[PDB]
């Protein structure tokens, strides 16, 4: 299970 | 900065003339991801090739997966023909 | 023994052809289990391996929408990256990104995994104290402070050291049949004459898994690394794993030649020799 990008660069 | 493929024409079962088999294309350590890859049965392209979905390996370069179903026999030559951006000509590899 | 999860994100810009793609694909060792291509029809998290397929329609909605919401946040990343290196709108451009968690024969955390690549080059990277960040240069420094004021490898930790190992530990039990099975190489030397007084010798490894292999030849029980010729590791297609070893000998040398297999499915190393 892959959770959501936390932050974009 | 473009890395070219590395390609490799083979089937997936020692060939046996006459037996059903797999007749793969592996191209890998290319970047960027756009390629183009055929499989060509005595120069001719074979139509409805599958592959595998794109990914990478540890040094960011990509793999993909081409293949089709085929029963070899002694007269019938496989090859693959491989486009990249760092190929001027299209790379064909010759099934051995 | 030894496991990991890993997700492989790419994402690629094409000026004048819409809006970058976007596909994830997850793996568990070397067995891909899902996929999602936003280029698809009706984009979707979808199974790849049959023992994915029990999960519930929580779990595909849920990924979908992930994939969704993570193809919109790597464009604007795409945008972003062409301000940092100051670079034009014409091209195109590849973000990558790799994320998972290893864990050994007790299913205890080894190790976690984020990074990414910018056209295929290292970008970032959180490092094993899964605290704090390797930037690659000026415009990675920048997501390093961005990711620094925000405690986004907090976040990381989290879901590395929880999310990613209980997954890999369930996914590991359901696939029990082949994820936690060795497949050895079948193997087998041939010999063909290149002129008279050369032959090459061949070292075959088929159908093994996992990929993972050590195929070496020796003469007069020294390694031959420099003179053999290794192809890659390739997949058969069928779940298994293919790789050969060459050299090229002096004719009536070849018993002075021996093949070396190493692999997790072998409870010892194999010695082959050419068998005329």
């Amino acid at each position: 299970f892959e959770d959501l990008r936390v932050s974009s660069f | 900065i473009q890395r070219t493929p590395k390609i490799q024409v083979y089937s997936r079962h020692p060939a046996e003339n006459g037996k059903s088999n797999f007749l793969n294309c592996y191209v890998s350590g290319f970047h960027p991801s756009d390629i183009e890859v055929d499989l060509l049965k005595n120069g001719e392209r074979i139509e409805k090739v599958e592959h595998s979905d794109l990914s990478f390996s540890k040094d960011w370069s990509f793999y993909l997966l081409y293949y089709t179903e085929f029963t070899p026999t002694e007269k019938d030559e496989y090859a693959c023909r491989v486009n990249h951006v760092t190929l001027s000509q299209p790379k064909i590899v010759k099934w051995d | 023994g030894s496991h990991s999860m890993r997700y492989f994100h790419t994402s690629v810009s094409r000026p004048g052809r819409g809006e970058p793609r976007f596909i994830s694909v997850g793996y568990v060792d070397d067995t891909q289990f899902v996929r999602f291509d936003s280029d698809a029809a009706s984009p979707r998290t979808e199974p790849r391996a049959p023992w994915i397929e029990q999960e519930g329609p929580e779990y595909w909605d849920r990924e979908t929408q992930i994939s969704k919401t993570n193809t919109q946040t790597y464009r604007e990343d795409l945008r972003t990256l062409l301000r940092y290196y100051n670079q034009s709108e014409a091209g195109s451009h590849t973000i990558q990104r790799m994320s998972g968690c290893d864990v050994g024969p007790d299913g205890r955390l080894l190790r976690g995994y984020n990074q990414f690549a910018y056209d295929g080059k290292d970008y970032i990277a959180l490092n094993e104290d899964l605290s704090s960040w390797t930037a690659a240069d000026t415009a990675a420094q920048i997501t390093q402070r961005k990711w620094e004021a925000a405690r986004v490898a907090e976040q990381d930790r989290a879901y590395l050291e929880g999310t990613c190992v209980e997954w890999l530990r369930r996914y590991l039990e359901n696939g029990k049949e082949t994820l936690q099975r060795a497949d050895p190489p079948k193997t087998h030397v041939t010999h063909h004459p290149i002129s008279d007084h050369e032959a090459t010798l061949r070292c075959w490894a088929l159908g093994f898994y996992p990929a993972e292999i050590t195929l070496t030849w020796q003469r007069d029980g020294e390694d031959q690394t420099q003179d053999t010729e290794l192809v890659e590791t390739r997949p058969a297609g069928d779940r298994t794993f293919q790789k050969w070893a060459a050299v090229v000998v002096p004719s009536g040398e070849e018993q002075r030649y021996t093949c070396h297999v190493q692999h997790e499915g072998l409870p010892k190393p194999l010695t082959l020799r050419w068998e005329p």
